[PDB]
């Protein structure tokens, strides 16, 4: 049994708290870094074509991608290796309005998240979230761009065959490597939760610096994803948009750079 | 039983169920007040789960809609708290792909000579079109009729011949989904 709530109205973010204990804590994501204070990764796997068992799934929140190739990540002062999980989006509302979580307060279209957990002392994802242990999560931005990225084809494509809330498919081949930035050198780093209920304080977060070029066009297959709200006794249709929380306070937190 | 339901706004153009309550019961909706609600392809009543499916919102759908829940074991029908719904100014909803909202099961277990009365309906801008047919080509023998615009598909006498796979289809100009489900026999 998982608590209703939805990105506005009387279970809004700023409503979470209310039944999310967590959701109103300290270190809660995301939030704004600052680039004027701020301050090697090795990435297994990215390099491969996904599998075609590979599939995507629209939450009604978000539009989920459930990985099913082995990717790990270590270093950038990780505890430990860790292996991806799933991914999943955060968009505006159109023409390219701001939609991303974090910032600095530069926001961009879309957000995107990877999320994973260490399965040198775990089995799956799924028990790493039970037993509140920390997990890793990549946030890579999407900036427009005069000119199609055809890294994005599956994905797109993928969006697509998901309008509907549980809806499901398969995704062609893609490379998830060129899902981020041309240069991973700039990121940062800082201790945060999920930005969705419960909100669990147990997350690592990576955000790339630099982001990933999408057009107008490839960004418009977002906008067109709708989800439903379960209000009364009324079930309805909406269009899925501006899927983002508040950006948070950092209270006791400091960001790395690197 | 007895519930305050709060007014409920919404959009022209959007797709909408009104939920009745509870799940050997026959459903009806009124409108306004005692007695009924005009089913046609944009509206359907669902004896499954007792829902009122409305594909896309007219203007003319503003008011009062109340469901009636009467139990088979008599002639005993008691009304819900009528929920009132209005129309949002603020914008209309666009056109999207059809959303199959309430549909047979992915497989359902029929005695034999029994009716089997298979549910689609499908909210959608615009009214979306239910399509039935088998998934292995075969055409419908002729017992098999189209009831409720197309939204229910009734095959009396149930025998064994008639197992297989179903497929609805429901489309619009901006796409097509499909609810697939195996009819299996038993005597």
């Amino acid at each position: 049994g998982d608590p209703y709530w939805a990105y506005s109205g009387a279970y809004g973010p700023e409503h979470w708290v209310t039944s999310s204990v967590s959701c109103g804590g300290r270190h809660q994501s995301p939030i704004d870094i600052l680039d004027q204070y701020a301050r090697e990764l090795q990435l297994d796997g990215f390099d491969n074509e996904s599998s075609n068992k590979t599939w995507m799934k629209n939450t009604g929140k978000t539009v989920a991608i459930l990985l099913k190739d082995d990717y790990f990540v270590s270093g950038a002062g990780l505890p430990g290796r860790f292996k991806a999980e799933k991914v999943e989006f955060h968009w505006g509302h159109s023409n390219g309005s701001a939609g991303s979580e974090h910032s600095n307060g530069r926001r961009f279209p879309v957000e995107m998240q990877i999320f994973f957990y260490n399965p040198d002392d775990f089995d799956s994802f799924q028990t790493a979230i039970s037993e509140n242990r920390i997990i890793g999560a990549m946030a890579i931005f999407f900036q427009v761009s005069p000119r199609d990225n055809s890294a994005l084809d599956p994905i797109i494509h993928g969006l697509k065959g998901v309008v509907h809330h549980e809806k499901e498919t398969f995704l062609d081949p893609f490379v998830l490597r060129d899902l981020l930035p041309a240069s991973l050198g700039s990121y940062y780093r800082y201790t945060g939760s999920l930005t969705t209920p419960p909100c669990s304080e147990i997350v690592e977060w990576i955000v790339f610096r630099r982001p990933v070029p999408i057009s107008y066009h490839q960004l418009e297959a977002f906008y067109s994803i709708f989800t439903t709200e379960q209000q009364d006794h009324v079930k309805s249709v909406e269009y899925l948009r501006n899927n983002f929380r508040p950006q948070q306070r950092l209270h006791d937190r400091v960001v790395s750079k690197s | 039983k007895t519930r305050m339901r709060s007014t409920v706004s919404v959009r022209e153009g959007q797709g909408v169920v009104l939920l009745c309550g509870p799940p050997e019961l026959s459903y009806a909706w009124v409108f306004n007040e005692y007695p009924f609600v005009e089913e046609d392809s944009r509206r359907f009543v669902s004896q499954e789960t007792g829902h009122l499916y409305i594909a896309k919102v007219e203007p003319s759908d503003v008011g009062n809609y109340t469901c009636v829940v009467t139990s088979t074991v008599t002639n005993t029908r008691v009304l819900g708290s009528p929920t009132p719904l209005v129309l949002r100014s603020d914008g209309v909803m666009g056109e999207y792909e059809p959303k199959i909202e309430v549909q047979f099961p992915e497989t359902l277990p029929a005695a034999k000579g029994s009716t089997v009365r298979l549910e689609c309906f499908a909210l959608g801008n615009p009214v979306p079109q239910i399509n039935w047919r088998r998934s292995d080509g075969m055409p419908f023998p002729n017992k098999i009729k189209l009831r409720k615009f197309n939204g229910m598909l009734e095959i009396q006498n149930f025998q064994q011949e008639d197992t297989g796979s179903y497929e609805c289809i429901a489309e619009n100009s901006r796409g097509k989904n499909v609810a697939r489900g195996r009819l299996t026999y038993y005597a």
